[PDB]
């Protein structure tokens, strides 16, 4: 018997290719699966978790903050076009929205 | 079978709680949406489509409730409710 | 010497950039609590709650809210007004297919 | 019998965190919304995945399911991205077998 | 010697006979009903397939059906799906 | 004189529901009332909706259902309506219906 | 004579005539060939079953269709009768099509 | 010319798209909802092209389908009975 490597270290991954596996296997979406599909899936799980901790990082350094917290996620994915299209029909706890004031609304005189 | 309400026991019965939706309460809410000046009549409106809202989200939690013979609703149950209700919510679990 | 006094307007654009600054839940917990209680008890008797599960059904409400507010106050301006009213709501409501 | 396991994705968040921003870190609640994010988008690939076999008369969901089923979900910039990162993952994985 | 495609025509059909035995429908007529039946069972089985992971069950059972439809369909059409699924389930065991 | 279906009472299949459950990726397994249940509630609401076509189509002075029938069926009945809010039906048209406002004086 | 319709009353003639009707209304030609080009930035040398061309041409009217019922509504919410692209545009922001 | 046969959107006619506003209860109409129209319908379309074009490919086809129409048409929230569901 060798010693082990896991398969997310031989996909040169963090995210668990083997979890991931067995998450597919046992929640009904196929009869059988490729050794290929876990280790895809976990590679764009991970792709779009480090994006996501990329801009929420930003925004809590913006804040001057060391920690991430829902609101930093909210500012990130919203300020994002592509995330807020992701996630344009899901809400974030704690996230609140996007300062955002209609210009028809701010007093006589401009900006 | 004897006792109606009270067949299951202590105390627990429900108020007129709507109104503890105050209007200074859904003032914050629309500001915190953007609106500058509120008509008075959207108070008592606002109410109303909470009111519905919540009987929507809860029904269908009670559901996932019942389903798994529990008399406790969880956070889960209220995650599926509103998955269902296109609302889906993070930071709750699932 | 007149008291200070803002003009009608000014104090809700100060309220609309603090609310929008932050995240905290903007309606009181406990009346919030009794009212899913009593609505509870329409489809079920002597049902518990987790506390998350409150807290969670409390976060929904408040986003979906803000959110119609949000299509609430477009719906006001096209129509040149800076009032929201209650055909405002009803008109996205009605858009966004929450209604007939 | 101490209080059963309740697996999540956190360990592999923070590991990733580490990669981006070495010096920052993240709440509870703000890893709960990660969670969330990370098992909703299982859901969505490997349902989109589960459909595409099952429209083909396939059995199998491979690696090809998953890509469709990524370009099918994800906005262009962050597909292109995904694809690469999963085409590199696979090939790898492959040549180490 | 085609594909062999297999429908609800049949049963459409059947069931259009037994409600008004005089009339008949056009083959987009019966194209739409045949979307129908497979939409509505897709949501069904879907949300059954989700009340019984939930759970950690591995079985869909008429119980998973039945929460299924009283989530899916509107009040009064759910009180008479399930009070037609119960009928024909009773009927299904009591016959032998 | 026993089918699946003969049992349960009902035109549509229960062996082919059966089946449809068991290679459709719901669960490893399905139990032996679920297909009995689900043909039912898919006849019932099959049922449902050829009656009121059917009277439609008859309202017409047709003898067969074409979509617009289905159509005026669904989209009159408030509930059938709210089960297919997001369905286009082809070749169905809309309801009748002008805003008041649209309308001239008496 | 000049026997004419006053403005309005030929447009209402025709929502009741297009209302009663369930034909496709774009023309099927000028449509497929839309189709056909759109299709091509995707991927070339590509062909088309024809009642994929149908699917896609019922789908669209039907979207066109409900997206000028909201956008009547939106006009008629700001004291108009004439659609514009206003309407059009805020009919699709609270829709979710566009941010 | 390349107005009609590479913008064949221009065959989307003023009277088309006023005949589906009339379906839709519309009585008068500015000019500029025909070009409006325009966009809308190619961003329509675009979308659900993709869609379908990426069930073609997948399956190794150069013919799009009913059916990949159809489950295009189903990501994308908008449902379609009668053609082959
Ligand atoms: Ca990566
Ligand atoms: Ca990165
Ligand atoms: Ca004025
Ligand atoms: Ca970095
Ligand atoms: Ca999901
Ligand atoms: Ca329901
Ligand atoms: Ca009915
Ligand atoms: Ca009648
Ligand atoms: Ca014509
Ligand atoms: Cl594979
Ligand atoms: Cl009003
Ligand atoms: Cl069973
Ligand atoms: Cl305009
Ligand atoms: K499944």
């Amino acid at each position: 018997r060798a010693k082990a490597k896991t398969r997310s270290s031989r996909a040169g991954l963090q995210f668990p290719v083997g979890r991931v596996h067995r998450l597919l296997r046992k929640g009904n979406y196929s009869e059988r699966v490729g050794a290929g599909a876990p280790v895809y899936l976990a590679a764009v799980l991970e792709y779009l978790t480090a994006e996501i901790l990329e801009l929420a990082g930003n925004a809590a350094r913006d804040n001057k903050k060391t920690r991430i917290i829902p609101r930093h996620l909210q500012l990130a994915i919203r300020n994002d076009e592509e995330l807020n299209k992701l996630l344009g029909r899901v809400t974030i706890a704690q996230g609140g929205v996007l300062p955002n004031i209609q210009a028809v609304l701010l007093p006589k005189k401009t900006e | 079978g004897l006792g109606k309400g009270g067949a299951k026991r202590h105390r627990k019965v429900l108020r007129d709680n709507i109104q503890g939706i105050t209007k200074p309460a859904i003032r914050r809410l629309a500001r915190r949406g953007g609106v500058k000046r509120i008509s008075g009549l959207i108070y008592e409106e606002t109410r109303g489509v909470l009111k519905v809202f919540l009987e929507n989200v809860i029904r269908d939690a009670v559901t996932y409730t019942e389903h798994a013979k529990r008399k406790t609703v969880t956070a889960m149950d209220v995650v599926y409710a509103l998955k269902r209700q296109g609302r889906t919510l993070y930071g709750f679990g699932g | 010497k007149k008291p200070h006094r803002y003009r009608p307007g000014t104090v809700a654009l100060r309220e609309i950039r603090r609310y929008q600054k932050s995240t905290e839940l903007l309606i009181r917990k406990l009346p919030f609590q009794r009212l899913v209680r009593e609505i509870a008890q329409d489809f079920k008797t002597d049902l518990r709650f987790q506390s998350s599960a409150v807290m969670a059904l409390q976060e929904a409400c408040e986003a979906y809210l803000v959110g119609l507010f949000e299509d609430t106050n477009l719906c006001a301006i096209h129509a040149k007004r800076v009032t929201i009213m209650p055909k405002d709501i009803q008109l996205a409501r009605r858009i966004r297919g929450e209604r007939a | 019998r101490k209080r059963s396991r309740k697996e999540s994705y956190s360990i592999y968040v923070y590991k990733v965190l580490k990669q981006v921003h070495p010096d920052t870190g993240i709440s509870s609640k703000a890893m709960g919304i990660m969670n969330s994010f990370v098992n909703d988008i299982f859901e969505r690939i490997a349902g989109e995945a589960s459909r595409l076999a099952h429209y083909n008369k396939r059995s199998t969901i491979t690696s090809r399911e998953i890509q469709t089923a990524v370009r099918l979900l994800l906005p262009g910039e962050l597909a292109k991205h995904a694809v690469s990162e999963g085409t590199k993952a696979v090939t790898k994985y492959t040549s180490a077998k």
